[PDB]
């Protein structure tokens, strides 16, 4: 019916601002008309059960920049209209999974900059309506469960940046994820398994992550990819035909990388001239190319070698059940694919249950079967040309 | 070192106490309309483009961000900041000039430290005036890419000999919680009594100006989809120094709206640069540090 003394309302009565106060607790008489409530820059330590029980029109609850340590099970009861829940910059050490109970209209959950120690299994599963989740700046994060992101069928945005993550979490349940923010972590190598099951991904940000190498066919599974940000890393080159299966890739951020402008960047220099100016940065090496933008790098003054298959695959006589290898020592940046006798083509990205293509080009088997008999061709490609070498696998 | 003017009369050279110069500063924020609030604007984060929690409304005192917030005394963790409008006018540059007016010659003793909120500028200039804003000279150039912004070679004040340089050390994107400062290395420049003319004159000024040319970009190029991410926000500009009294005063106070030396040694004027009316037998001389420890007073005399 009326505005609280420690708060400031608006003519609509939609907006209630209670910022820059010495509040240790949430105001007692918040009007039922409220759509947007601001409770930032206060000393609130605990959100008691049924606190906002009668605020049925509340769309945005701003609880950011406070001292919130505990959130009770029924703290968010009666919040049928809640779309945005901002809980960033608090003292939360555990995700309040029970508190996010009946929030059927919740689309945005900001939990960034919190002393959250662990993301347990099936957390956020009680909110399948969630579309935007920010778990950034979690400096005290020690554990992420494999089933942590389970139940989030409608999630389109995930921010897990500045969490000091050393190895990629299981993002497979996020089937409909379109935007991923992984910037500010530690990933020296980007593997094809790192982003497995992210078919719907359109935007990928892996800035300031100390990336020194991107493995062969790493982004191959990311068919829907529109935007890729790999800026501010230690990248000197990218594998041949890395962006070729990315039919929808139009926005690229490749700057602040110590690019080695030799025959290996020529495919990229062509790709950017044909599909994309201030987006990709400059050559840091060799000295003759230093300072030039990779978009302005001209192949017209380049003399290149075709793929050198230094060690062609050797013929193998092996018994059923044994592990077998077909080596293919080729320049590390070249494109490598394997043609099996059945006619199927395998890459480093392929998820075959027995036969795997390693990053060095070698074809691993784990255990051979009677059906694995015939000619296996190592197919290598560069900007200068292509090379092929076959081997016969017996039993 | 040089605090006492008179004792037992016997005179000595004197300096006023080191002040927190931001307490007595006048502000000029150009152009008109650069400060947020009219009309109200919602600000988004570079870390999360959907996190648009903060708003600037000049009508509401709790949501307002006036220029005065760059100099006020702050309580533990309760930072107050001046905020600029969003880069809604892009591709047209988001430029702002913050002028620090004192109407008095002040000598710098410590580093000029500017504290930015939610991102430092990609391109900025720090300038000084000795004639209340008539002529201007640069102190230091700040750019993410020194060659792209000013066509100057990126140099560090740390690697310097016995000069105006461009530094890249205070412009990179490192988030909203880390690397909030842009500083002018006063103590390091002095580290390289001295009777050099240009030395004391270098750290002397009436005004300071910050030519904010390009805001924080969040690590990459500008994304036209959300321009509400790009703005300026300054919580504090710490200016530390003393009044220039030509070694004729030990007190500097607010008189007629601005700071003025409490002149001793029979001298007059704002900086004690002239002989007082009845003491003009000898022409005005500025006090000297030599010989140590008291120094030569060089007082004005009567008949
Ligand atoms: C593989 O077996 C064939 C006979 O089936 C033999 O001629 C060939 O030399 C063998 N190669 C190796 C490496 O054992
Ligand atoms: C900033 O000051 C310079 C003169 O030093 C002036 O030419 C320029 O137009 C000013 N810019 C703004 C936005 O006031
Ligand atoms: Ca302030």
């Amino acid at each position: 019916q009326n505005c609280p003394s420690v708060c400031s309302c608006s003519n609509q009565f939609s907006k209630v601002v209670c910022t820059r106060r010495g509040l240790s607790e949430v105001p007692q008489g918040i009007p039922s008309n409220t759509r947007y409530l601001n409770l930032m820059e206060n000393n609130i330590q605990m959100i008691q059960a049924d606190t906002f029980r009668h605020l049925h029109h509340l769309e945005v609850l701003q609880l950011g920049r406070n001292s919130i340590r505990q959130i009770e099970v029924g703290a968010f009861n009666g919040l049928a209209s809640l779309n945005t829940l901002e809980l960033f910059d608090n003292w939360l050490t555990v995700i309040p999974s029970g508190a996010f109970e009946y929030l059927s209209k919740l689309r945005e959950l900001w939990l960034r900059n919190n002393p959250i120690e662990s993301i347990p299994s099936y957390a956020f599963n009680r909110v399948p309506s969630l579309m935007r989740l920010d778990l950034g700046e979690l400096k005290k994060l020690e554990y992420i469960s494999e089933g942590a992101f389970e139940g989030l069928f409608n999630l389109k945005y995930l921010n897990l940046g500045m969490c000091n993550i050393k190895d990629m979490p299981n993002l497979t349940p996020l089937v409909g994820l379109e935007e991923l923010e992984m910037s500010g972590n530690h990933f020296p190598e980007i593997r094809p398994g790192s982003f497995h099951g992210l078919s719907s991904l359109k935007k990928l940000w892996v800035m300031n992550s100390q990336v020194s190498l991107i493995e062969r066919n790493a982004f191959d599974g990311l068919a829907s990819l529109v935007e890729l940000n790999l800026a501010h890393n230690n990248l000197s080159s990218l594998p041949h035909d890395l962006f070729t299966p990315l039919r929808y890739l139009v926005e690229l951020h490749l700057h602040h990388n110590p690019w080695n402008c030799d025959c290996d960047i020529l495919w990229l220099a062509w790709w950017l001239r044909e599909y994309i100016s201030t987006c990709c940065g400059r050559c840091h090496a060799p000295m003759h190319m230093r300072g030039r933008y990779l978009v302005e790098v001209d192949q017209a003054s380049f003399q290149c070698s075709a793929p050198f298959i230094m060690d062609a695959p050797r013929d193998l006589n092996i018994s059923e059940g044994r592990m077998a290898e077909l080596k293919c020592r080729t320049p590390p940046m070249s494109s490598v694919k394997w043609l099996l006798p059945n006619g199927t083509v395998l890459s480093h990205a392929s998820r075959h249950p027995r036969i795997s293509v390693l990053n060095d080009g070698t074809l691993n088997f784990s255990h051979v079967l009677l059906s694995d008999t015939g000619v296996y061709t190592c197919m290598v490609t560069n900007v200068a040309g292509n090379s092929n070498a076959s081997a016969y696998l017996n039993v | 070192d040089y605090d006492i003017c008179k004792s037992w009369w016997e005179f000595y050279a004197c300096q006023p106490k080191v002040m927190r110069l931001k307490d007595y500063v006048k502000v000029k924020v150009e152009p008109s309309g650069i400060t947020c609030g009219d009309p109200p604007e919602r600000f988004c984060s570079h870390e999360n483009p959907y996190l648009c929690s903060n708003e600037c409304d000049a009508s509401n005192p709790d949501l307002a961000h006036p220029p005065r917030l760059m100099f006020d005394k702050e309580e533990e963790g309760l930072a107050t900041y001046w905020q600029s409008i969003t880069w809604s006018r892009y591709p047209s540059p988001l430029e702002a000039n913050i002028t620090l007016s004192w109407n008095k010659t002040v000598e710098l003793t410590d580093d000029v430290v500017m504290t930015f909120e939610y991102g430092r500028p990609t391109v900025m200039v720090l300038e000084k005036s000795l004639d209340n804003g008539r002529t201007w000279q640069p102190y230091q150039f700040y750019a993410e890419d020194c060659m792209e912004a000013f066509g100057m070679s990126a140099r560090r004040a740390r690697d310097m000999s016995s000069r105006v340089l461009c530094t890249e050390e205070y412009s990179r994107w490192a988030g909203s919680k880390k690397e909030k400062h842009v500083r002018f290395e006063v103590r390091d420049r002095f580290a390289i009594l001295e009777s050099a003319k240009g030395l004391k004159e270098f750290f002397t000024l009436t005004d300071l100006r910050m030519r904010l040319l390009r805001p924080a970009l969040g690590g990459t190029y500008v994304q036209r989809e959300n321009l509400y991410k790009y703005f300026y926000a300054i919580s504090n500009i710490e200016v530390i120094g003393r009044c220039k009294c030509n070694l004729h005063a030990n007190l500097c106070s607010m008189r007629e709206g601005s700071l003025q030396c409490e002149c001793e040694h029979n001298t007059t004027g704002p900086d004690c640069g002239k002989c007082k009316k009845n003491f003009r037998t000898r022409s005005w001389r500025a006090g000297s540090y030599l010989p140590l420890p008291h120094g030569s007073p060089n007082a004005c005399a009567g008949t």
